[PDB]
Order: C-alpha cells, then structure tokens, then sequence
C-alpha cells in the first residue's frame, strides 16, 4: 500500500491529503524475487562445454530475498488505494468529498 | 448554503419560513404547492425562492476546514 | 502561536523548533487568526 519515508528515515503510510498539501507523489513500492546461479565447465578445445550446477543463491526462505526494484504510482480508488473500502463516515473523517 | 433572507425580485422576506416549511412536508405529509401557499407565498417568485433551494450547509457541517484530501 | 491539523492542539513554536505537533506528531501546522481585531477601510 502507498507509503512515504521522510528525510529522517521514518516510514508512515501516505494518504491523499498529505500528498496534496505537502506536494508529494501518491505511489507504492514494488518487490521482486531474484535468484542467481553459477555454472563452471572445463574448457577443453575441440569439445563441447559441459557446465554443472555449483552455487545457487536463492533467499526465498528469508525476507531479504525480496529485492526492491522501484516505485509505481497508484490511481485513486483502485484496488490498492486506501479509499477503495471507505464508508461515508470514513471519507468524512479522512475528509473526502463523497 | 443557508436560505436567502430576502426575495431577489419583490423584496419580501422568506428566510424565517424555511424551518416551518420543512415541517409541513413530513409531519403533515402535504404536497409542495399547498405547503408553499400555506405560508403566504403567492407571487411565483417567492415560490421560486423556497422551492428550488439546495441546502448545502448540512454537508460542510460534517467537516472541518483543516484536512481535505483529493 | 499555531494550531495542530488533526486534534487542533494549541502550540507555540520558536524560530528554531521542529515543525511538528507534540501530541500527535503530525507535520502539518496551521496559524492562528489575529487575536486583536483590526478595523480597516476598503479603498
């Protein structure tokens, strides 16, 4: 869900009011899993190279495997946005126009 | 936006009658024309003032001048 | 003087203090209207 990290490094969820007043950008972050493999073969001239699996780095079992890749803007009232499930009193306390 | 105090055309005053006009509509379950004529609104300009009023003051009132979003 | 944006708490801030609310910790602060009413002439 959309959120912002200030210059102090503190992280707080970003809401449209703060983006409007403070000149921010309504957006969220994208996380992608990455896996790496290393293959080594003996280069014998005149013969095809036969590589074998030696090292495979895959951090799927830890939260460090999610590589941060960038930030994507979010359109209002879409599935991800907080406004999607807000009732009338929710919109008023957050001060939306119904 | 609260009801205009005076009529823009014939100078009459309609501001005070809004509260009593709203009463006749649901407590007495009358129609709009007879309710409008029950309060001495006879020129159709006064009927225009009362009949076509959008009361927007009850929406701003559930709200604060601080933190609207977009 | 100033005022908070969520709870409208009454705060006073110097020229060096951080622009934050003490109770809610928000970063949006509003001023306060001139307490002494001042008469004017529209010209």
């Amino acid at each position: 869900k959309p959120m912002v990290n200030e210059s102090d490094g503190v992280t707080h969820a970003l809401y449209p009011q703060e983006a409007r007043l403070r000149n921010l950008t309504y957006s969220s972050g994208l996380f992608v899993d990455v896996k790496k493999r290393t293959y080594e073969a003996i280069d014998v001239p005149g013969r095809e190279l036969k590589y074998e699996l030696i090292a495979e780095e895959s951090e799927d079992d830890s939260e460090s495997g999610k590589v941060f890749i960038g930030r994507l803007p979010i359109m209002l009232r879409s599935k991800n946005c907080y406004l999607s499930e807000a009732t009338e009193s929710d919109l008023y306390k957050l001060k939306e126009c119904p | 936006m609260i009801v205009p105090v005076r009529c823009f055309s014939c100078g009459k005053v309609v501001g005070d009658k809004w509260e009593s006009y709203l009463n006749l509509l649901q407590e007495d379950e009358l129609d709009e024309g007879t309710a409008l004529s029950r309060l001495g609104l006879k020129r159709y300009c006064c009927r225009r003032m009362i009949l076509t009023h959008v009361d927007l003051i009850e929406k701003f009132l559930r709200y604060n001048p601080l933190e609207k979003r977009d | 003087k100033y005022i908070c944006a969520e709870c409208s708490s009454k705060l006073s801030l110097s020229r060096t203090d951080a622009v934050r609310c003490k109770d809610c910790g928000h970063r949006i602060l509003l001023k306060a209207r001139t307490k002494r009413l001042v008469q004017f002439e529209a010209r």
